RNA sequence: AUUAUUGCUCUUCAACGAGGAAUUCCUAGUAAGCGCAAGUCAUCAGCUUGCGUUGAUUACGUCCCUGCCCUGUAC
RNA sequence: GUUCUGGGCGCACGCGCGCUACACU
RNA sequence: AAGGGCACCACCAGGAGUGGAGCCUGCGGCUUAAUUUGAAACUCACCAGGUCCACACAAUAAGAUUGACAGAUUGAGAGCUUUCUUGAUUUGUGG
């Protein structure tokens, strides 16, 4: 028996960075409202290559967004952020 | 150099505002007032922080410091603007009388400002916000920057205000003259 | 009354646009005399279509025509003007003639440094 | 002077196309009052839609600077590539395979223009009866597009097998193996 | 040519009294003063390079400061 | 991908290269 | 694995200056839909908003399809109304 046990339920949102600059890179389709781009601005990102990164700020109205990351990126790599969720217990019952 | 960026920690955790950046400087940044120094000898800083807390210890016009560690000072900030700017002051003739009076006592606690001028006085209605180069009264040089002091602001008052117990017309002496705690912090002169 | 440099508001509206060309100053006078392109014979014939078929006001007509004179022929009418973004509104008072209709309508927004 | 027309040819693909312009090949003369339009001035806008209003003497024009002006735009470009009005023109021809093959074939027998000229050939279908001829000329490694066009899947056919038997030399003579 | 390229005419007349702490370039037809030509370029420089005109004061030294280059014991 | 119309390349403030002056040489 | 040499991007003796005022301009920061990384169009790379565009199976056509007068529709438009013209490439499911 341990109730510490917390058990915290990840998610990864995903998204394509498409245009490269030698400072910055632009990322699509991860949010739609330039709103959420500045709700969830202070989450840090990382690539499945390894390097991390954060977001700057919004673009434009359809929710891009521009990002620094450790070192240089392509098209063949993807963007990704890191969020958790708390999961409880459910109950049980006898069975015959 | 990334000490640049570690220095922080025992501040970053000792300390809540983020703060704002102020300006860049050549010897020390200043960005609810931040003031960091510029290796090692800036640790300086300590130099600057307890005789701040003396001055401010005694009853000066001087902003109140903080805290201070790692090169990292956090000092009161000034509600103030400028006296370089100053045009319109309703009573001119206290502000010429009581600036004078304010190197009284500095000359009582044996201390002498190198740059007592309108750099460094922002707007009793005023407050002296810095002490660069400071020196003792036993300086074989002070009287010499005593005088200049009581000339620059005179001229000041002459220039743009056209003004020209108290001193000024209104008491019974024109103004102060050289003849009429360095040893804690003996900056120059014993 | 109006009066436009003397003229009368009632002499105006009766007055043509190559009548008109005379009074304006000197910017005007040049755009005309070299001769302005076709694009608004588009945008006129439209606007006078609305006013005839309107019952009382015409309602909006919207253009991205900023660089356009304002011209008698036009006032009363109610226009759109495009703002790189969105359409602002506006119904043309006898004031605004010889202004250019990119004056009402602002390509930015304020500044505060907040 | 024609030039009162052909002063239009640097901007036409705006919009719609001069008439003055579009009615000049309904002249007989026009193959030799063409070139009074200046037509090496023509935006490569223009050309496509020239390509589209020029359509066995049209070989003439095609293989008369069209053909030219392809290996002056792969030549003269900066990344050494065809441009896209250029190419998509390059691929709205060949509506007469015999105009294709007898303007645009035979005269373009470095290896990098070869290469992007086969990479339009190949985008559409051919007839077989053209394609019989097409080998018979291919088999005369600027001719190794030869092993491209044979990737379509005649006894003159065979013999040419039998006349013709780089990695792409021997993978196009694998290739005709496959029957 | 509006949020205004440039030129011309009239009207409006702001700060600024030789500028704290700091700090840049330089030994002769040189510094500094003054102007022109080219560059970019439909138009548009208070920019860049080159050229000419007028033409000084102060050294002809040092390792004090700063920085560079040679040849084991309190660190 | 191709292409067309309109907009953009604003200023609480900090740092730096410049232009014009404070007059009677 | 302490001495010596040298330099007005070092000093000494000086000159002309900067730093103080107004304006032009570069960067940082702020703001914004974007203020992209000898700019009014393009340039232009930024923003809002419009058109237009492998092969194997099953279906389908001598009319698969292609093109052209006069006129049309939007904030941005051209052989969609009209009706001739040409002759072997179209619609689904698995690179």
């Amino acid at each position: 028996a341990d109730h510490s046990r917390i058990l915290a339920k990840r998610a990864i949102l995903t998204g394509h960075p498409f245009r490269f600059h030698k400072t910055v890179v632009t990322v699509r389709y991860m949010f739609f409202r330039p709103e959420d781009v500045e709700w969830f601005k202070s989450i840090p990102l990382f690539t499945k290559s390894g390097r991390s990164g954060f977001i700057k700020e919004s673009l434009g109205t359809h929710g891009y967004f521009k990002a620094t990351f450790d070192g240089k990126l392509s098209a063949q790599d993807v963007v990704a952020m890191s969020l958790y969720k708390r999961m409880w217990p459910m109950p049980s019952l006898p069975w015959n | 150099n990334g000490i640049d960026y570690l220095a922080l920690k025992t501040m970053l955790n000792r300390d809540y505002s983020v703060g704002n950046t102020i300006g860049v400087g050549k010897e020390s940044d200043i960005y609810r007032v931040m003031k960091i120094h510029r290796m090692h000898l800036s640790r300086a800083a300590n130099k600057e922080y307890q005789f701040m807390s003396m001055l401010y210890s005694k009853g000066f016009k001087v902003p109140e410091p903080f805290d201070n560690s790692r090169h990292i000072v956090v000092m009161e900030l000034i509600e103030g603007y400028p006296m370089r700017r100053l045009r319109k002051h309703k009573n001119i003739p206290k502000l010429y009388s009581d600036l004078m009076c304010f190197i009284v006592d500095l000359a009582n606690s044996g201390l002498i400002h190198c740059d007592f001028n309108e750099f460094n006085i922002m707007i009793c209605g005023f407050v002296v916000i810095d002490f660069p180069q400071c020196i003792s009264i036993q300086h074989q040089d002070a009287d010499y920057y005593f005088q200049r002091d009581v000339d620059c602001i005179r001229r000041f008052f002459k220039k743009k205000l056209k003004y020209e117990e108290g001193f000024g017309d209104g008491y019974k002496y024109a103004y102060p003259d050289f003849k009429r705690l360095d040893e804690l912090v003996q900056a120059s002169g014993f | 009354t109006h009066s436009y440099r003397g003229v009368d508001l009632e002499k105006l509206l009766e007055m043509s646009t190559e009548d008109f060309v005379k009074l304006a100053p000197a910017r005007v006078r040049r755009r005309f005399a070299r001769g302005m392109t076709s694009k608004p014979a588009g945008f006129m014939k439209k606007l006078r279509a609305a006013k005839l078929a309107a019952p009382e006001k015409p309602a909006p007509v919207r253009t991205h025509m900023r660089n356009m004179i304002i011209v008698p022929e036009m006032i009363g009418s109610v226009v759109g003007i495009y703002n790189g973004k969105a359409f602002n509104q506006v119904e043309i008072r006898p004031e605004m003639l010889g202004h250019y209709l990119g004056e009402f309508s602002i390509t930015y927004t304020p500044v505060r440094h907040g | 002077a024609y030039t009162t027309v052909g002063s239009i040819l640097k901007t036409w693909t705006h919009g719609k196309l001069p008439k003055l312009f579009k009615v000049i090949p309904s002249l007989r003369n026009w193959q030799d009052v063409i070139y009074v339009t200046n037509p090496e001035e023509w935006s490569p806008h223009v050309v496509y839609e020239a390509t589209k209003l020029f359509v066995k003497e049209s070989q003439k024009f095609i293989n008369l600077i069209l053909l030219e002006r392809f290996r002056d735009n792969i030549e003269t470009s900066e990344d050494h590539s065809l441009n896209y009005h250029i190419y998509r023109a390059v691929k709205k021809s060949l509506y007469k395979p015999s105009a294709f093959f007898k303007g645009f074939l035979f005269p373009l027998v470095n290896v990098r223009e070869a290469t992007i000229a086969g990479s339009v050939l190949a985008k559409v279908s051919v007839p077989a009866l053209h394609s019989s001829a097409a080998l018979s000329y291919l088999l005369r490694p600027t001719t190794v597009f030869i092993k491209i066009l044979l990737d379509k899947k005649p006894y003159q056919t065979v013999d040419d097998c039998v006349y013709y038997f780089p990695v792409i030399w021997h993978k196009a003579f694998l290739t005709f193996a496959q029957r």
